[PDB]
RNA sequence: AUUGGGCGUAAAGCAAGCGCAGGCGGAUUGAAAAGUCUGGUGUUAAAGGCAGCUGCUUAACAGUUGUAUGCAUUGGAAAC
RNA sequence: GGCGAAGGCGAAAACUUAGGCCAUUACUGACGCUUAGGCUUGAAAGUGUGGGGAGCAAAUAGGAUUAGAUACCCUAGUAGUCCACACCGUAAACGAUAGAUACUAGCUGUCGGGGCGAUCCCCUCGGUAGUGAAGUUAACACAUUAAGUAUCUCGCCUGG
RNA sequence: GGUGCAUGGUUGUCGUCAGCUCGUGUCGUGAGAUGUUGGGUUAAGUCCCGCAACGAGCGCAACCCUUAUCGUUAGUUACA
């Protein structure tokens, strides 16, 4: 019944995930599922990508590709094997007229990227790593770098039916009656032989006071 | 030398027959007028012992704190002693977790210091409402912490002006192994106190003299000469 | 212990 | 050091909206040289409770002098209608006690004493009874001091 | 539950009193002889235990040596 | 508030009387505690003989209450409710503390005697009450009228 | 084709009420109280003098948007 903070803070406190526009109700659904195709491909098909976000800008058969990944060593790598294959597959999946021209540039030590934290929690979960040590590791790696409040929840089994352990942990600063509280969020569905575990993490990226503008 | 008698005109008197037998070692005769009377030899010996210990801890060159919550005369008096003797002080109700724990209030003292340095830097870097609100916050913080700002480690020694009303402070002191001296009014528990000063403290006429004597005892650490215990002039007393 | 000095 | 755990009491507090789960843990700390402390901790996770109890026990340390792993005179630890009797043992026979009492005995430093709990079997009560028993011992030099002759006869 | 529990609210003080025997009970002087300790003779069988040896390959075991628990008992020891 | 072994004992008396308390500097000298057995009373109800039924009211009836009124209220009414004889011996018959000899912090209120001595208080021998130390009891809580440490004698507890 | 009496996700509910916790320290052999436990104020645990406690987290309010007022950039495909 609670509201999604990540969706709450979109549009007024962060740059857009996809800020393009074209003619409507003629082809919008096609392009808006085609961008979600690459979104899912970078979110699932490559667990080692550690992509922070996705940004697609389409304008009349001309598209720019913004790709920010915390681990660049498996997109360019050696002998340029990954780039040609993935670009050819994406060209097949989007059309044979547009140009891709992707750009790669690393962010400043993304210990505030909730997405990669959810990825690491999953890599623990399918490794049958117990919840406690994994969450301690994530909390250490996010907090020791220097940042504000975090809170993590896990929902589902813990290798046993009749769920009796699914807690909430918050160890910082996170207001909810202030839109001026820019934050990062991740929700992931870890897979186990017992079912699916929903892991949610909120990591506060600090307070952006005295800005009053969206860029 | 020390332990003058003639000037110390009012040193006895206590509330109506509430004395405890644990102070019977200090009440030799029997009094018919609903009061108590001490013996001068025992109080001079206690004063000498207290002087010895305070000079020892002055040679220690540590930190001292005074406490006080009863009648405002003692409060203003210990304030004076604070501005005669460089020492921390408390003008309001004693706060728990002060001597049995240090971090809990060390962080608060550090926050007050942060506010102090902010005010030092800030002269026109704030709006109107927030400036007044922060000044009020400073006032509220110094209401309990203003005197106690020179301590960076657990204090070596304090004193007690009234063992009765500040039983919390003496209990916390006894919990730790560090000692404390107390202006022991009769009927108090002597087992909690380690150095006993048997003199009147409920009345201010004796409390002022005792406070002045202890301030003079501790004042030698600064190479700053004593005021009383050697001067033939009588002390001042004004109440109405 | 009277001998902290 | 080593710090065995003795009791893990699964408890909770029932308020509006149900039972908030918060279990308690018992720990005892010692150097095997005389220093002894004990700690109670309530928390909703095991390791933080263990750490809190260890810190609390370390904040209540106290040492006892040794008589070659034994106790030279009988002591009984009075604690809430739950008393433990301690009877002297020869110069080396090995440990004899119940689990909690045992761990207490070898962590204190002793290695030979006759122990028997009387009454109930709540762990903290035996802990307090054993503390009372060991505390109420006085060395032969103590009674030598209280008498004119200060020396072993 | 003498050694080693209790009887206010958990099981438990008779609703109380007058109150035989029966168990106790202020202090001393002197004789005392039932307890209390020192003395050995009769035993308390032996075997069985407790310890030390001997032997069957050590042990199991058997034997060996002393070991004690209870009443007579004649001297005495003097506080209870 | 005081006595009474317990229950209880309140208008006024006279009588026969019962047990205390206080100084006992007098007298006798261990006669003092308990006492399962044996006896002395026994809150109320009820039982069997005489007064009375003034009020009261178990039961019975009538009227309302709700599906239900043998109870909840009103009207009367049944013995008993007292005074005399013989019973019956059960009470949450409570301080839920068996009965005596010791000692132990205090503090306050209150009844009697002695001297003191207008009432007002100063003490002592005592009882009746709260407060509240150590100490004790699991806790509540007890405390100079112990549930504290002691000790003695009779009873009771070994699960509903 | 199943089983929310395995699940994620989302949602209803008490309720846009206002309370629910934690860190440190303390009383209590323990449960647990402790802060949050008294009063002044509204919508509030809003704030404050306290009080063996000092702080921190969520709770709402502030900046978020819209409307009611005016100064200015624009006067068109509204003014004319």
């Amino acid at each position: 019944q609670k509201v999604n903070s990540n969706g709450l803070r979109f549009g007024i406190n962060k740059n857009w995930i996809s800020r393009w526009t074209a003619n409507s109700h003629a082809q919008t659904a096609k392009w808006l599922i085609e961008d979600e195709k690459i979104r899912n491909l970078f979110f699932v098909n490559y667990r080692n990508a550690q992509v922070s976000n996705v940004e697609i800008e389409r304008t009349q058969a001309t598209v720019d590709v913004f790709v920010y990944a915390a681990q660049p060593a498996f997109l360019i790598g050696s002998e340029n094997k990954n780039i040609q294959k993935i670009t050819k597959q994406i060209k097949q999946i989007i059309g044979r007229t547009t140009n891709l021209d992707l750009t790669i540039n690393e962010i400043g030590s993304p210990m505030l990227s909730a997405r990669i934290i959810a990825r690491d929690l999953a890599n623990a979960i399918e490794a049958r790593v117990p919840l406690r040590t994994a969450m301690r590791q994530s909390l250490i790696k996010v907090l020791k770098a220097g940042a504000n409040g975090i809170k993590v929840l896990v929902s589902g089994r813990l290798n046993g039916a009749e769920i009796a352990r699914d807690k909430m942990y918050i160890e910082g600063n996170m207001p909810l009656s202030t839109l001026r509280a820019d934050i990062d969020y991740a929700l992931e569905k870890a897979q186990t032989t017992y079912g699916v575990i929903g892991v949610k993490v909120w990591i506060n990226r600090g307070m952006i006071y005295t800005k009053g503008l969206n860029r | 030398s020390l332990a003058k008698l003639g000037e110390m005109r009012t040193h006895v008197g206590m509330v109506k027959r509430y004395w405890n037998p644990k102070m019977g070692f200090f009440i030799e005769p029997e009094r018919k007028h609903n009061n108590d009377h001490f013996v001068l030899e025992l109080q001079r010996q206690s004063l000498q012992t207290a002087y010895n210990y305070v000079k020892e801890v002055a040679q220690n060159n540590g930190q001292i704190l005074f406490v006080g919550t009863k009648n405002d005369y003692v409060k203003k008096l210990v304030n004076n002693i604070a501005k005669r003797v460089d020492v921390a002080f408390i003008t309001q109700r004693w706060l728990g977790g002060t001597l049995t724990n240090f971090k809990t209030l060390s962080i608060s003292i550090n926050k007050l210091n942060k506010l102090v340095e902010k005010q030092a830097e800030n002269a026109a870097d704030l709006t109107k409402k927030e400036n007044l609100m922060l000044s009020r916050e400073i006032e509220r913080l110094e209401k309990f912490f203003g005197g106690v700002k020179s301590l960076k480690r657990l204090p070596n020694l304090l004193i007690v002006d009234d063992p009765v009303y500040e039983k919390n402070a003496v209990a916390e002191a006894n919990i730790l192994r560090i000692p404390v001296v107390a202006l022991c009014n009769t009927n108090t528990n002597p087992e909690l106190v380690d150095f006993i000063i048997p003199a009147n403290n409920h009345q201010p006429q004796s409390t002022c003299l005792l406070m002045n004597l202890l301030a003079d005892a501790v004042a030698e650490a600064k190479a700053m000469p004593t005021m009383f215990a050697y001067k033939p002039d009588e002390e001042i007393q004004i109440e109405i | 212990m009277g001998n902290f000095d | 050091f080593e710090e065995r755990i003795v009791k893990l009491k699964r408890i909770s507090k029932t308020t509006k909206g149900g039972r908030n789960m918060r279990f308690s843990v018992l720990v005892v700390v010692g150097n095997r040289k005389g220093k002894i402390g004990y700690g109670i901790a309530k928390a909703l996770e095991v390791p933080n409770a263990i750490k809190k109890a260890i810190k609390a026990a370390h904040n209540s340390l106290h040492t006892i002098e040794i008589h070659k792993g034994s106790i030279y005179h009988e002591v009984i630890g009075r604690s809430g209608a739950s008393r433990v009797l301690l009877k002297p043992a020869p110069q080396g026979t090995g440990i004899i006690a119940g689990g909690a009492i045992r761990a207490i005995i070898e962590l204190a430093g002793y290695s030979d004493i006759y122990t028997k709990n009387l009454g109930r079997n709540t762990p903290i009560n035996m802990i307090h009874a054993t503390m009372d028993g060991i505390l109420k011992q006085l060395s032969p030099r103590r009674v030598a001091i209280l008498r004119n002759k200060n020396l072993n006869e």
